[PDB]
Protein backbone atom coordinates (compact mmCIF):
# COMPACT_ATOMS: atom_id res chain seq x y z
CA UNK A 1 0.00 0.00 0.00
CA UNK A 2 2.34 2.75 1.17
CA UNK A 3 5.20 1.61 -1.06
CA UNK A 4 3.11 2.02 -4.21
CA UNK A 5 1.72 5.28 -2.83
CA UNK A 6 5.28 6.61 -2.59
CA UNK A 7 6.10 5.28 -6.05
CA UNK A 8 3.00 6.89 -7.58
CA UNK A 9 3.62 10.32 -6.06
CA UNK A 10 7.29 10.13 -7.06
CA UNK A 11 6.32 9.22 -10.63
CA UNK A 12 3.93 12.18 -10.73
CA UNK A 13 6.76 14.43 -9.53
CA UNK A 14 9.16 13.02 -12.12
CA UNK A 15 6.65 13.50 -14.94
CA UNK A 16 6.03 17.07 -13.79
CA UNK A 17 9.74 17.93 -13.66
CA UNK A 18 10.39 16.28 -17.04
CA UNK A 19 7.59 18.36 -18.56
CA UNK A 20 9.26 21.43 -17.03
CA UNK A 21 12.47 20.82 -18.99
CA UNK A 22 10.95 19.57 -22.26
CA UNK A 23 11.60 22.90 -24.01
CA UNK A 24 15.31 22.90 -23.15
CA UNK A 25 15.63 19.17 -23.88
CA UNK A 26 13.90 19.54 -27.31
CA UNK A 27 14.01 16.13 -29.11
CA UNK A 28 15.97 14.79 -26.13
CA UNK A 29 12.79 14.17 -24.08
CA UNK A 30 12.36 10.89 -25.94
CA UNK A 31 14.06 8.17 -23.95
CA UNK A 32 13.12 9.86 -20.68
CA UNK A 33 9.44 9.71 -21.57
CA UNK A 34 9.79 6.14 -22.86
CA UNK A 35 9.32 5.13 -19.22
CA UNK A 36 6.25 7.34 -18.84
CA UNK A 37 4.64 5.98 -22.04
CA UNK A 38 4.76 2.23 -21.42
CA UNK A 39 2.31 -0.46 -20.31
CA UNK A 40 1.70 -0.45 -16.55
CA UNK A 41 3.25 -3.90 -16.02
CA UNK A 42 6.39 -2.75 -17.83
CA UNK A 43 6.43 0.39 -15.69
CA UNK A 44 6.20 -1.79 -12.58
CA UNK A 45 9.04 -4.06 -13.69
CA UNK A 46 11.28 -1.12 -14.63
CA UNK A 47 10.62 0.54 -11.27
CA UNK A 48 11.29 -2.73 -9.42
CA UNK A 49 14.40 -3.72 -11.42
CA UNK A 50 16.93 -2.66 -8.80
CA UNK A 51 17.47 -5.89 -6.84
CA UNK A 52 21.13 -6.39 -7.85
CA UNK A 53 22.94 -3.22 -8.96
CA UNK A 54 21.54 -2.44 -12.44
CA UNK A 55 21.47 1.33 -11.98
CA UNK A 56 19.03 1.55 -14.93
CA UNK A 57 16.14 2.21 -12.54
CA UNK A 58 14.65 5.64 -11.74
CA UNK A 59 13.72 4.61 -8.18
CA UNK A 60 15.66 6.76 -5.68
CA UNK A 61 17.62 5.20 -2.84
CA UNK A 62 15.36 6.60 -0.11
CA UNK A 63 12.48 4.55 -1.57
CA UNK A 64 14.67 1.58 -2.52
CA UNK A 65 15.57 1.26 1.17
CA UNK A 66 11.96 0.56 2.17
CA UNK A 67 11.63 -2.30 -0.32
CA UNK A 68 15.03 -3.73 0.61
CA UNK A 69 14.24 -3.66 4.34
CA UNK A 70 10.83 -5.24 3.79
CA UNK A 71 12.42 -7.94 1.63
CA UNK A 72 14.93 -8.64 4.40
CA UNK A 73 12.11 -8.89 6.94
CA UNK A 74 10.12 -11.19 4.64
CA UNK A 75 13.13 -13.46 4.15
CA UNK A 76 13.68 -13.63 7.91
CA UNK A 77 10.00 -14.46 8.41
CA UNK A 78 10.25 -17.21 5.79
CA UNK A 79 13.36 -18.45 7.60
CA UNK A 80 15.78 -18.19 4.67
CA UNK A 81 18.45 -16.53 6.81
CA UNK B 1 0.13 6.30 -31.25
CA UNK B 2 -3.06 8.07 -30.18
CA UNK B 3 -3.90 5.34 -27.66
CA UNK B 4 -0.36 5.36 -26.25
CA UNK B 5 -0.55 9.13 -25.80
CA UNK B 6 -4.00 8.89 -24.18
CA UNK B 7 -3.05 6.09 -21.76
CA UNK B 8 -1.93 7.34 -18.35
CA UNK B 9 0.78 6.21 -15.90
CA UNK B 10 0.54 4.77 -12.40
CA UNK B 11 -0.11 8.12 -10.70
CA UNK B 12 -3.39 8.23 -12.66
CA UNK B 13 -3.98 4.49 -12.29
CA UNK B 14 -6.20 3.49 -9.34
CA UNK B 15 -4.52 2.51 -6.09
CA UNK B 16 -5.71 -1.10 -5.90
CA UNK B 17 -4.83 -1.85 -9.53
CA UNK B 18 -1.38 -0.37 -8.91
CA UNK B 19 -1.03 -2.58 -5.83
CA UNK B 20 -1.98 -5.66 -7.84
CA UNK B 21 0.53 -4.79 -10.57
CA UNK B 22 3.22 -4.16 -7.95
CA UNK B 23 2.48 -7.51 -6.29
CA UNK B 24 2.77 -9.36 -9.60
CA UNK B 25 6.00 -7.55 -10.49
CA UNK B 26 7.44 -8.16 -7.02
CA UNK B 27 6.70 -11.88 -7.33
CA UNK B 28 8.21 -12.00 -10.82
CA UNK B 29 11.38 -10.00 -10.10
CA UNK B 30 12.24 -10.45 -6.40
CA UNK B 31 10.62 -13.57 -4.91
CA UNK B 32 11.33 -15.80 -7.91
CA UNK B 33 14.89 -14.52 -8.36
CA UNK B 34 15.74 -15.32 -4.72
CA UNK B 35 17.89 -18.43 -4.43
CA UNK B 36 19.04 -20.41 -1.40
CA UNK B 37 20.93 -23.70 -1.47
CA UNK B 38 19.35 -26.28 0.84
CA UNK B 39 19.44 -29.48 -1.23
CA UNK B 40 22.78 -30.80 0.03
CA UNK B 41 21.95 -30.21 3.70
CA UNK B 42 18.45 -31.66 3.29
CA UNK B 43 19.75 -34.79 1.55
CA UNK B 44 22.45 -35.27 4.19
CA UNK B 45 19.86 -34.95 6.96
CA UNK B 46 17.54 -37.41 5.21
CA UNK B 47 20.38 -39.89 4.66
CA UNK B 48 21.59 -39.69 8.27
CA UNK B 49 20.39 -42.76 10.22
CA UNK B 50 19.63 -41.31 13.64
CA UNK B 51 18.29 -42.33 17.04
CA UNK B 52 20.49 -45.42 17.32
CA UNK B 53 20.82 -45.27 21.16
CA UNK B 54 17.05 -44.82 21.71
CA UNK B 55 16.58 -47.63 19.18
CA UNK B 56 18.86 -49.91 21.24
CA UNK B 57 17.67 -52.98 19.27
CA UNK B 58 18.89 -52.82 15.64
CA UNK B 59 17.09 -56.09 14.92
CA UNK B 60 16.78 -55.11 11.27
CA UNK B 61 18.44 -52.15 9.57
CA UNK B 62 15.58 -49.67 9.33
CA UNK B 63 15.46 -47.80 6.03
CA UNK B 64 16.59 -44.19 6.32
CA UNK B 65 14.19 -41.36 5.38
CA UNK B 66 15.78 -40.90 1.94
CA UNK B 67 15.38 -44.63 1.33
Amino acid sequence: DDFVAKLQDNQRFRYNEVMQALNMSAALTARKTKEFRSPPQEQINMLLNFKDDKSECPCPEEIRDQLLDFHEDLMTHCGIE
Amino acid sequence: VVACFRMAPLYNLPRHRAVNLFLQGYEKSWIETEEHYFEDKLIEDLAKPGAEPPEEDEGTKRVDPLH
